[PDB]
């Protein structure tokens, strides 16, 4: 039984019983938004959070150096930066991520399924050249996909490219892995879960149920 | 006997390492040795051809 | 196609001889570099307004121009304390210019956005290298370039042409050419060689910058009235029959000739970056000038009278072409203002670019300063020589 919600505050409060902590870093929000982790791995996060803070020159201050630290091992090492050579690679691994936080914000009003996002990365930290965190809400708003909340992960994930097709004023290959996301989320829209009007009242005569794992 | 005792775990993947040799007094020191640029490969380049 | 104004004052002339050059190299500068394709994507309603949100090396403020109108600027000011052109004076306002502020990392990290042999030329000018000795540190690579070029074709910035036959030969020659505009040719042609003893030595950005400075003469000369004055095939000729010596110069200021079609007044960029019009401009463009990069002087001088005289009477679109253009996006907007500002005087820049002149880092005391130092050009006499 791994930790989590309470445990992982515990954990967490543990491994910080003895270092000062800024007011402005949830601990809640923190422990809610790093699921599936043990103190095998927090007592490293909290471990490289310190060292960033005194490597820093300053107290533990700011949620800077805790979400380094998350993702120094979330999303491990450190890549070197994109050039400033160009205007393109800059542009494009900052219009998706900016883009994707917009419909983002647009989609918490109005409907307000849309959890918040907590940042917006763009410094390539492994496997990846830029990152857009969610603030993970809390379970049992995951137990259970609603036809709003798959339409709204639906347009978060084509939002990243077209928001990359509106700034460059032309289309890339950013929208091709948002295609291949929102096509899979639509057939399963549209086929499994039956949210759709097909037929007339949205049930198909066919739907690829998921396997388990254990395959 | 550890004295001047030095190990260099060459690790072909960031993510996936043992959670529990990543603690102080063990194996928590980390190189990400990069792919070199224009510069880097020229370097090389002349450092062999000499 | 005359703007309004048929009489110009000379006060007036001068004046919006500066500030053409000056929301030219405002508008224009996040476009340093980009291509003309790719900028009329970027601004799908047009380059009609200053922009704000610049992210590339250097990002420019809102409302800032560059190291072009920054020497445009210095060779203005100096001429009008020299009443003429002195080269160490010249140099003295162009460094006082130049050394404004940054980062001694010693490139000295310019507050503006300088071409690459500019701050070569200035840095060994304020490194004890005497401003005279042209190869002697401007031939730091670029010869090496050539020696380089030898297994690559590329239209990178890296590869562009800079050097002694550069575009900033022609950058800055607009106030030479408005002050000796009365002074006759041959005196005209003595002081952008005067002008150009430190950096650009070639016949090559001798003739860009004489072209430029002559058409500069010339437009302040004529006022927009009758066609008489008022005639782009006119000014060509003038230039290619008293100015154009060179092949290159001579070839490009022809192809200019025997095109250049009429732009029609435009409302809808969006709908004119899709036009016949634009594709035709752009066929031109691309003819006179490789890859949309323009850095030779004649190339450069070609561009800039292309978008000039392509949209006669309507300064505005004039500017916003050239800005449109891309490549020396900066430089070439603020050569196409300054003639648009030799040739009309302070009546024809919209109330945008004037607060946006205003609003920015560089305004208020920016802009007034701009204004004064029009003032003072249109105020200087040089009695032929002086």
């Amino acid at each position: 039984p791994k930790p989590d919600t309470e445990g992982r505050l515990e954990i967490l409060k543990l491994h910080l019983r003895n270092k000062q902590v800024a007011p402005d870093v949830d601990l809640l929000q923190l422990a809610r938004d790093l699921p599936g982790l043990v103190g095998a791995d927090l007592a490293n996060i909290v471990n490289e959070a310190a060292m960033t803070a005194v490597r820093s020159g300053r107290q533990q201050l700011t949620a800077r150096d805790i979400y380094a630290g998350v993702d120094r091992f979330t999303q491990g090492e450190v890549r070197p930066s994109l050039p400033t050579a160009h205007k393109l690679p800059v542009l494009c691994f900052a219009a998706k991520e900016i883009g994707i936080a917009l419909v983002a914000g647009e989609l918490r009003d109005r409907y307000g399924r849309v959890e918040l996002v907590e940042r917006v990365s763009i410094q390539p930290k492994g496997r990846a050249y830029s990152r857009t965190m969610f603030q993970r809400g809390t379970d049992e708003e995951y137990q259970l996909m609603t036809r709003g909340r798959l339409l709204d992960r639906i347009r978060l994930a084509l939002a990243g490219g077209f928001a990359v097709r509106t700034a460059l004023g032309e289309e890339t290959n950013f929208t091709a892995a948002d295609i291949k996301r929102a096509t899979r989320m639509a057939k399963k829209y549209v086929f499994y879960y039956g949210f759709s009007e097909a037929g007339g009242a949205g049930i198909t005569t066919w739907a690829n149920q998921p396997y388990s794992g254990d395959f | 006997d550890n004295r001047g005792i030095v190990v260099l775990g060459a690790t072909n993947r960031p993510g996936a390492i043992d959670s529990a040799l990543i603690r102080p007094g063990r194996f928590d020191r980390i190189i990400y040795m990069p792919l070199p640029d224009a510069l880097g490969r020229a370097k090389i380049m002349q450092v062999h051809a000499r | 196609a005359w703007r309004g104004p048929g009489e110009v004052g000379d006060e007036d002339k001068a004046v919006g001889c500066l500030l053409g050059a000056a929301v030219g190299n405002v508008l224009a500068a996040p476009y340093q570099g980009d291509r003309h394709f790719e900028v009329i994507r970027l601004r799908r309603n047009g380059v009609t307004d200053f922009w704000k949100y610049d992210i590339g090396a250097q990002p420019v403020q809102y409302g800032q121009y560059t190291g072009d109108f920054a020497n445009l600027l210095a060779v203005a000011t100096s001429l009008s304390a020299s009443r003429g052109v002195e080269p160490a004076h010249l140099l003295g306002a162009l460094t006082r210019a130049y050394a404004e502020g940054g980062s001694s990392v010693s490139g000295f990290l310019p507050a503006r956005r300088y071409s690459p042999y500019d701050r070569l030329v200035m840095d060994a000018v304020l490194a004890g290298t005497d401003p005279l000795k042209v190869p002697e540190l401007a031939e730091r690579y670029l010869a090496e370039t050539t020696r380089r070029h030898a297994s690559s074709s590329s239209d990178r910035p890296d590869r562009e042409p800079h050097g002694p036959s550069d575009l900033g030969a022609a950058a800055r020659a607009a106030p030479i050419g408005l002050a000796y505009r009365r002074a006759g040719g041959e005196r005209l042609l003595a002081a952008v060689r005067r002008s150009l003893e430190f950096s650009h030595p070639t016949p090559l950005g001798l003739d860009a910058a004489h072209v430029v400075a002559a058409a500069a003469a010339w437009c302040g000369r004529q006022q927009p009235g009758d066609a008489v004055g008022a005639t782009p095939a006119a000014l060509l000729s003038h230039l290619l029959n008293d100015v154009a010596v060179t092949a290159e110069q001579c070839g490009k200021l022809r192809l200019l000739r025997d095109n250049l079609f009429q732009l029609d007044e435009v409302t809808d960029w969006r709908a004119f970056y899709a036009g016949p019009q634009w594709a035709r401009l752009t066929a031109l463009f691309s003819r006179l000038s490789f890859h949309g990069l323009a850095t030779a002087g004649s190339e450069f001088a070609s561009v800039v009278l292309l978008a000039l005289l392509s949209s006669w009477g309507r300064p505005e679109q004039a500017v916003i072409v050239a800005a449109s253009l891309g490549g020396h996006a900066p430089a070439t907007a603020q050569t196409v203002g300054a003639l648009a500002g030799t040739l009309y005087g302070q009546s024809w820049v919209p109330e945008r670019w004037w607060r946006g002149l205003g609003e920015g880092v560089e305004g208020e005391a920016g802009r007034e300063a701009v204004v004064q130092a029009g003032r003072a050009l249109a105020a200087v006499e040089l009695a032929d020589g002086l």
